[PDB]
């Protein structure tokens, strides 16, 4: 369960911000709305 | 300082069991995932399994379903690995590790690993033999025939490290390991200095201090 | 499982230059690849966790990229402390699978080996075994030949050899070749030579001894 500005990374088992992926290469499919 | 000290683990014939402990201290062990990873001698890494904080979701590796069992005790801030019915393919250095993402940054901490040797061969200590000193000279120290690993070698209780080279162990056709430790010293430093190679073998619990001279 | 194909197996490059590794995935794992560093004797050290996102305390020179089935870690400007093994890992699908692992070595000036040969000690003769050792210390690169010739008889199949990793200071290798023989066979031949051929030797250097 992550907010609308975060995706879940199974390696760290924690919600990672989308900003770190939006402004950097192709973000995950779930962050396309936050960019 | 964060730490993940790993105890337990050593030698055991096939089919036997062996429990491992991975004690933590320095970070909230009870709020992160902690996993296991083995590394067979001279090979890559292998994901054994992981476990969540509340122990409500344990993910193993299919090929190792029945062998290993993972559990944790948050009260003692320690992870466990209960290995059952192992084989020679299950020999490796078992590391524990924990990854998380707090404070806005991603971290990762590892234990120092512990060697687990699965084999039916019996423990034997090394048989030390000197190497005859041949404008730079050279002498050594043959550590032949010993099981299991490892074996440590130093010169003069650690008072000689310039040019010392201890080569990795190599398993002979007899299932036993053998390595050499050589050193480069001035040619004229023979009739004036004394050179000793002290070999230790914690498994066999041996200790050989051999003097090398022409 | 998902096979992560990581090439090249070994890469030789000098500090300050560039290094780009590759890791191909058996099947699309999306952006869920990591990158670790492991040095001889220590545990792995993670560097990337989302194919580009870096861990804490990891210099900015480490740059990871790629998605789907092809990922590449780029070490822009190399440093002495950055020469080690590097793995790739996927965690999009269980179980988590690693890569074979590339190893970085420090490309330095060529160095010829200092050959030595140690006849078997009289202590070992009582055991009934014979181990004729031949040392090749201080040479770059690691690609060196070390043959045996018992009375000009080029041996084969009865001589192993291990090697040390790159030295901290001079980043030079050291090789030992052990010819294992029987006590009876050792005392029915007199010459035990060790022919060394390396890039740093115009002609194959050789040194032997008489029993
Ligand atoms: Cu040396
Ligand atoms: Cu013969």
């Amino acid at each position: 369960q992550c907010s609308a500005n975060e995706y879940f990374d199974s390696l760290l088992h924690a919600c990672i911000p989308c900003q770190l992926r939006c402004s950097s290469a192709t973000p995950p499919l779930t962050c396309a709305a936050y960019c | 300082e964060v730490q993940l000290v790993e105890s337990g683990g050593g030698l055991v014939q096939p089919g036997g069991s062996l429990r491992l402990s991975c004690a933590a201290s320095g970070f909230t062990f009870s709020r992160y995932w902690i996993s296991w990873v083995r590394q067979a001698p001279g090979k890559g890494l292998v994901w054994v399994g992981e476990i969540n904080p509340s122990s409500s979701t344990i993910n193993y590796a299919p090929s190792l379903k029945d062998k290993f069992t993972i559990s944790r005790d948050n009260a003692k801030n320690t992870l466990y690995l209960q290995m059952n019915s192992l084989r020679a393919e299950d020999t490796a250095v078992y590391y524990c590790a924990s990854l998380y993402y707090d404070y806005g940054d991603a971290y990762d901490y590892w234990g120092q690993g512990t060697l687990v040797t699965v084999s039916s061969a019996s423990t034997k200590g090394p048989s030390v033999f000197p190497l005859a000193p041949s404008g730079t000279a050279a002498l050594g120290c043959l550590v032949k025939d010993y099981f299991p690993e490892p074996v440590t070698v130093s010169w003069n209780s650690g008072a000689l490290t310039s040019g010392v080279h201890t080569f990795p162990a190599v398993l002979q056709s007899s299932g036993l390991y053998s390595l050499s430790s050589v050193v480069t010293v001035p040619s004229s430093s023979l009739g004036t200095q004394t050179y000793i190679c002290n070999v230790n073998h914690k498994p066999s619990n041996t200790k050989v201090d051999k003097r090398v001279e022409p | 499982e998902i096979v992560m194909t990581q090439s090249p197996a070994t890469l030789s490059v000098s500090p300050g230059e560039r290094a780009t590794l590759s890791c191909k995935a058996s099947q699309s794992v999306e952006s869920n690849v990591a990158w670790y560093q492991q040095k001889p004797g220590q545990a792995p050290r993670a560097l990337i966790y989302s194919a580009s996102l870096r861990f804490s305390g990891i210099p900015a020179r480490f740059s990871g990229s790629g998605s789907g089935t092809e990922f590449t870690l780029t070490i822009s400007s190399l440093q002495s402390e950055d020469f080690a093994v590097y793995y790739c890992q996927q965690y999009n699908n269980y179980p988590l699978t690693f890569g074979a692992g590339t190893k970085l070595e420090l490309k330095r000036t060529v160095a010829a080996p200092s050959v030595f040969i140690f006849p078997p000690s009289d202590e070992q003769l009582k055991s009934g075994t014979a181990s004729v050792v031949c040392l090749l210390n201080n040479f770059y690169p690691r690609e060196a030949k070390v043959q045996w010739k018992v009375d000009n008889a080029l041996q084969s199949g009865n001589s192993q050899e291990s090697v040390t990793e790159q030295d901290s200071k001079d980043s030079t290798y050291s090789l030992s070749s052990t010819l294992t023989l029987s006590k009876a066979d050792y005392e029915k031949h007199k010459v035990y030579a060790c022919e060394v051929t390396h890039q740093g030797l115009s002609s194959p250097v050789t040194k032997s001894f008489n029993r």
